């Protein structure tokens, strides 16, 4: 839930409907244009302060980062 | 002609001097301004850390 | 994949 809430500032699209004449290729980009204002690091990587930055990649690592993309316990439990 | 002269000095000096006080508080107002900044950027890091 | 983030 937390990931769903952090998609929008992290560049994370889901799958768009497809009409005829239409390519995902052609259009996930122009969807990733639509919502380009919201992507975080890269703003801040173009108006904010060297400290800013280091904050921002930081925070925004932690955020992506949970243990539900790729890691479980109760097998190490065992 | 003195008292004139005395009216105009005062209000003068009253005015020199108030506009001093205020340069004053206006710098310290940005002190704390920048001061807040850094507190913050030094919580964040923190909280980085801590996480 | 792997998350620096938990000691990866």
């Amino acid at each position: 839930c937390d990931l769903l809430h952090a998609a929008p500032f992290q560049n994370i699209l889901p799958r768009v409907h497809v009409k005829e004449g239409e390519r995902l290729d052609a259009k996930m980009k122009r969807l990733e244009s639509k919502y380009a204002p919201l992507h975080l690091v890269p703003l801040i990587e173009r108006l904010g302060t060297p400290q800013q930055i280091a904050i921002a990649r930081e925070g925004d690592l932690l955020t992506k980062e949970r243990l539900c993309c790729g890691l479980s316990m109760f097998e190490v439990i065992l | 002609a003195y008292t004139t002269q005395s009216l105009a000095s005062v209000a003068y000096l009253i005015n020199t001097l108030a506009n001093n006080v205020l340069q004053m508080l206006d710098i310290q107002a940005s002190q704390l301004r920048r001061m807040e900044s850094s507190i913050n950027h030094i919580s964040q890091t923190v909280d980085i850390h801590k996480e | 994949r792997s998350m620096s983030t938990f000691g990866k």
